[PDB]
């Protein structure tokens, strides 16, 4: 992104998925195998 | 006036809001940018 | 600063004294003597 800086990008993703695993099934893991790095999963 | 309205644009790659607008909506204008800068620093 | 990053903070300032050459006599010197680096004239 260029809105700010690298701030709310990946934080904000990250703690949606961190939300999901609070509160489907094969999207609820293609949400979280679709980013990693490329690898990691 | 060359680089007055230019700042119009510049300045909105950006709580000082009555600031902010003052600046949008205006011999005051080195002072209101130092006043501007002074503030946000 | 920390509000976008280091886009908005000197860049202004740079335009502000270039509008001042453009268009006081001790206070026109303190504006551009005060912020150099430390020692840039």
């Amino acid at each position: 992104n260029r809105f700010v800086a690298d701030w709310v990008i990946e934080r904000i993703r990250w703690l949606l998925i961190e939300i999901l695993k609070a509160s489907e099934d094969q999207e609820y893991q293609r949400l979280i195998h679709s980013l990693s790095n490329v690898k990691n999963q | 006036d060359e680089y007055v309205q230019e700042l119009k644009g510049l300045i909105r790659k950006h709580e000082f809001g009555h600031q902010k607008v003052t600046f949008l909506s205006q011999s005051p204008l080195l002072t209101e940018g130092f006043k501007l800068l002074s503030s946000l620093v």
